[PDB]
């Protein structure tokens, strides 16, 4: 018999593909600990994910402390030259 | 040019197709009851309910004897289907349910024409060739417990696709599986509404024991307490008297707009089966009169319109031509056409126009469009003047 | 426990037959075909390496807290052993999260009995037919 | 049902398939005579073989040889292949798990027969063609159908594992069409009308490599040979009469395949099991030979 | 001609409907085996596209379908298709436009 | 196993309650009513006696070679013993197709309890309740 | 003397034919609950040996 946390199920569950896109959009690094629970980890099997933070927009959206210039909430990875 | 397509179509199955499972959730949504499908049967009822007319250019110039007694194609083909009606309105019903309705040919002992039987349209699939015929019908049928299954020729067989993916398209589309997700969120609403009547739209009894940071109480106090305050055996005048640490408190009725939630599940449901608003019981302020009103009704005719000529060339394209070719003594490439009656036709207003504009219109066609016999005098039938006028002048 | 097919590894399905599954919580992190112990109320944790310490196996991988299924005894399971194992042979937790024998364990009575026999780091086809607590 | 989450369109959504897995080859209904048997059990009766008339004096009594019987016996075995899985899994997967589960029930009951049948067409075909490396080929085929015509009945099928193919493929009379009278194999290797058309045979049956039962798999005790043809002393080849091997398939309910799918009545759980008994027989296992490495 | 298109109201519908969900409805004419004429058969839209030269005009379409084996592609000439357009970017366009992939953000964010 | 009515002869029904009913291969051939043990991989043959060996009963008379289906714990059965036997006595395999009580053979344990009492060669009723392996 | 017949559903002898499709088995269960008592146990007398 198998259940949707099952090891042979995950692959399967559209919940598992999905929450795998949040990990990848969420994190800054490949670091899960600091980052996700225990229980999202294990049950979302993250260690497997290529989570690394090269997926997170705020990784290429420019946030400076000042913005005189409507710089801010500028995607580097949208520019002519990307 | 060409005497065969040159363009391709998509074929084969090379997931996201049809399944016999598939077919199987259609018959379940169908014989589960309910408001859904009596919203499906409703336009089964639109597109087909108010019967049929069989008729025949040129019908005169067939007129042959037939069996030792004259008939025309159109005589004939009412004798091949009596009960027309029944037969429109079953497969008219099923190929709205279904991507198709399908069905046998079958013949007397003798060998004359019986009837066009359908099949069970949950139970067939079909397999086409590459440039999207159908060559076989695949079907499984459950027999003590499981599926007992068979494969047929499409040669003896006949099939009719309302709804289809494309002017190509034999396979066809359920109107059931495109709105499956609309038919499946209305079902849960429902279902949370009834539940949330049960628990939030009546008041409940909390009778709450002992003083605030006083003695506690355990269970088998509140067991005794239980029996005095007892909803099952308390009557509509009943009086309680009570120490100060003795409160009766009420759970209140909990408001929240579920006619609101049933007339948007109802919008949502009608509007994804291109039904109007008001076959869900539902009604709408801006909608009920005026161009708003004309609007919607012209839309729903209109609908019934194409899929009732799209119905009425199948039947006698793949029902009728081949019975008239198999068992009849006429030609069948002659002009037959399967008219479906308009089922919103007020006559009050088609007696309106006629009085206004009678004067433009033979009395064949008054007597058309009034739903009546036309006159048995071909010369009274051909004329303008009206046939009591005609009779009234005779006799003067 | 795993199998391969060319490129791939499958995770094997852990339960083969049986009805009698039910619901923890985990005492610690668990794998998928663990052997497990009751540790508080309702709380299941991995069984130590003899006698005394075995409830059933864990269905799938959970951190510590989450709820866990479970297959009790009246089970037919797919579980890897840390030693060589033959049809009949009576098998318990073996402490390292894999199964061995009641022959080399220092107990005398098993909780599985082993259907299709295995080499050492392999999976095993077994009958889970009791369970074990504190006898002291 | 109630799906977690919603599908957008413009095909922005979700990628949403499954790759399939390794799909073996199902020949067994077509290579044999099947019987669709009434019962589990049962039997085919067998004449016994011709004989010769016997010189006798004039005037004198003409002795008895009757005609006589035996059966084979069919003894039909229940294969089975199940599946379960949560409600919650049906409701929040990717795909139809029913329909792939239901294909691959239905998939494992076919490769069921064919295992039955190959297992049996190897073991007990009573004549072999050894061809200790050398000539194996074509005339290897020619060969084994020698060695069955040398028993006076006459083959008309092969079963073939995917190295003696892949040999028979490289053989000169079939590589060049000098050789062949066609191009086909050259071209269209397997699919070639040719080899389905070879030594007289008039079918030719491609097995998977898996399919014989080696006993390494659950449930299944193994094959007196090996099926293959890497190694000496591999049986690569059986050629055969089709009409003297009979798959006996039975089933309870209709004549073939059932396949149920099923709802718990207690625990959330559905489910989808098949079953087919099968069983394979020789009438004449005389009329079969295996080709050896 | 009624003859010839003896069920016009439903192709009109088909193809009206095709051009206005696809930049355009495309089709074959069709002959009996005799060489008489057949009928004008609609093609599946959303499986051609046309190439076009520098005037303007329509010259080849390229068409791919779904098969048991995957797609097949192949290529036609615009001599013996016909093609209508509603929905035209300019009086000169001949490959016009799809209104829902137009709409497409108005679409999504209704659906959101 | 036999049951008498008039001058007619029944086969009795081994199994009476239960749905712990698994499928295996006869080592041997095999008749309805006798307890048997994991021979082999999926494998079962005759118990024999004192303990150790005892997967079930075999629920009909089957060939060597043959798929045979055998109810286990849980299950009530109708099963033939060899000497008298009372309710609350535990039994296991005789090495002779019957039962024998704990008590007469060697061993210490049983795999089932008689619910319904019998003389030498009749029908107890009893239900099995635990399987026995190797433990060495 | 009064026959006291009880279902819990329906209005007699629940028969039910069920088919397990994990052993491949239908069985056939039956029951009823049943009490007999006299309203009047001087409305009638036995007949003794
Ligand atoms: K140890
Ligand atoms: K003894
Ligand atoms: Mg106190
Ligand atoms: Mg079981
Ligand atoms: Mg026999
Ligand atoms: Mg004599
Ligand atoms: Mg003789
Ligand atoms: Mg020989
Ligand atoms: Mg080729
Ligand atoms: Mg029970």
């Amino acid at each position: 018999m198998q259940l949707r946390r099952s090891p042979g199920m995950r692959p399967m569950d559209r919940d598992w593909h999905q929450e795998r896109a949040r990990a990848r959009e969420q994190a800054y690094s490949s670091d899960l600990t600091s980052q996700f629970s225990e229980s999202e980890i294990v049950k979302y099997e993250l260690d497997t994910a290529q989570i690394d933070g090269s997926d997170n927009p705020r990784t290429y959206i420019w946030n400076r402390t000042i913005d005189l210039f409507g710089m801010n909430g500028t995607d580097v990875r949208e520019l002519r030259n990307r | 040019a060409s005497s065969t397509p040159q363009t391709n179509v998509d074929s084969m199955g090379g997931g996201q197709d049809l399944t016999f499972e598939d077919l199987r959730d259609i018959k379940d949504v169908r014989d589960s009851g309910g408001q859904v499908a009596q919203l499906m049967d409703y336009k089964a009822l639109l597109n087909f309910g108010e019967g049929c007319e069989i008729h025949v250019e040129g019908d005169d110039e067939t007129k042959q004897l037939v069996d030792g007694e004259p008939m025309t194609l159109s005589e004939w083909l009412e004798d091949a289907f009596p009960h027309l009606d029944l037969l429109v309105l079953d497969l008219g019903g099923d190929a709205l349910w279904y991507p198709y309705a399908v069905g046998e040919i079958q013949e007397t002992i003798t060998g004359e024409f019986k009837e066009a039987l359908p099949a069970e349209p949950w139970t067939l699939m079909p397999e086409s060739d590459a440039q999207g015929k159908v060559q076989a019908w695949h079907q499984r049928t459950k027999t003590h417990g499981g599926y007992q299954t068979q494969t047929l020729p499409a040669d003896d067989l006949w099939h009719i696709v309302i709804n289809k993916a494309s002017a190509r398209d034999e396979v066809g589309i359920s109107e059931v599986l495109r709105n499956k997700d609309e038919i499946q969120a209305f079902k849960q609403n429902e279902a949370a509404i009834n539940q949330a009547i049960e628990l939030h739209g009546f008041p409940q009894r909390h009778v709450k024991v002992g003083k605030e940071d006083g003695a506690p109480v355990r269970d088998n106090d509140l067991r005794r307490v239980r029996t005095i305050f007892d909803p099952r055996t308390t009557d509509a005048n009943t009086a309680y008297f009570t120490g100060q640490d003795v409160d009766v408190e009420t759970l209140e009725a909990h408001n929240f707009d579920y006619s609101a939630i049933h007339e948007m599940d109802m919008r949502n449901l009608t509007t994804a089966l291109g039904l109007p608003l008001e076959a869900g019981n539902v009604g709408a302020d801006g909608l009920g009169s005026g161009k708003p009103a004309e609007l919607r009704f012209a839309l729903l005719k209109l609908a019934i319109k194409a899929n009732q000529r799209s119905f009425s060339v199948q039947f006698v394209e793949r029902v009728m031509r081949p019975v008239v070719r198999d068992y009849s003594p006429f030609d069948h490439e002659a002009d037959i056409r399967l008219e479906i009656n308009d089922p919103l036709e007020d006559i009050g207003e088609v007696a309106d126009l006629i009085q206004q504009v009678g004067d433009y219109m033979t009395n064949e066609q008054v007597a058309e469009k009034l739903d009546l016999p036309a006159p048995e005098d071909d010369e009274v039938a051909d004329s303008y003047r009206s046939p009591a006028d005609m009779e009234k002048d005779e006799a003067g | 426990a795993t199998e391969t097919q060319g490129e791939h590894t499958f995770p094997v399905e852990v339960l083969i037959s049986g009805e009698e599954l039910r619901g923890y919580t985990a005492g610690e992190a668990l794998s998928a075909g663990e052997p497990v112990y009751l540790s508080g109320d309702y709380e299941v944790s991995a069984s130590s390496a003899d006698g005394g310490e075995f409830l059933g196996v864990n269905l799938y991988d959970v951190a510590s807290g989450e709820p866990v299924a479970l297959a009790g005894d009246d089970c037919e399971v797919r579980v890897e052993v840390s030693e060589q194992v033959t049809a009949n042979d009576e098998i318990l937790p073996d402490g390292l999260g894999t199964f061995e024998t009641v022959a080399t364990s220092a107990a005398s009575a098993g909780v599985a009995i082993v259907q299709e026999g295995a080499a050492s780091g392999e999976v095993c086809e077994a009958y889970i037919f009791a369970v074990q607590g504190t006898t002291a | 049902s109630d799906p977690e989450y919603v599908d957008t369109l413009f095909r922005e959504q979700l990628l949403e398939v499954v790759m399939e897995g390794r799909e073996l080859r199902k020949v067994a209904r077509e290579a044999s005579n099947v019987i669709n048997a009434n019962t589990r059990v049962g039997d085919v009766p067998i004449a016994s073989d011709e004989e010769f008339a016997r010189p006798t004096g004039q005037g004198a009594e003409i002795r008895d040889d009757g005609e006589t019987y035996t059966t084979v016996a069919w003894n039909a075995t229940k294969l089975t292949e199940g599946s379960r899985v949560t409600d919650e899994m049906r409701d929040q997967a990717m795909v139809d798990l029913i329909e792939r589960n239901i294909q691959r029930v239905g998939a494992s009951l076919e490769n069921g027969i064919n295992r039955v049948f190959l297992t049996e067409l190897v073991d007990n075909a009573q004549n072999n063609h050894d061809t200790a490396g050398s000539n194996q080929g074509y005339q290897a085929l020619n060969s084994a159908v020698g060695e069955v015509d040398k028993d006076d009945f006459r083959p008309d099928t092969y079963v073939t594992h995917p190295d003696y193919r892949t040999q028979l493929f490289n053989d000169t009379n079939l590589a060049y069409a000098n050789r062949a009278g066609t191009n086909e194999v050259l071209r269209n290797r397997e699919d070639a009308p040719i080899v389905g058309d070879i030594a007289g045979l008039d079918m030719h049956a491609a097995m998977s490599s898996a399919t014989y039962d080696d006993g390494t798999d659950i449930g299944w005790s193994g094959g007196s040979e090996t099926w293959g043809f890497s190694s000496d002393g591999d049986k690569g080849a059986v050629v055969y009469d089709r009409d003297n091997i009979h798959t006996i398939l039975y089933a309870p309910n209709g004549q073939d395949v059932e396949i149920k799918d099923y709802e718990d009545p207690i625990r959330d759980i559905t489910g989808v099991n098949g079953r087919l008994h099968v069983d394979c027989q020789y009438s004449q296992g005389r009329s079969s030979a295996t080709v050896q490495y």
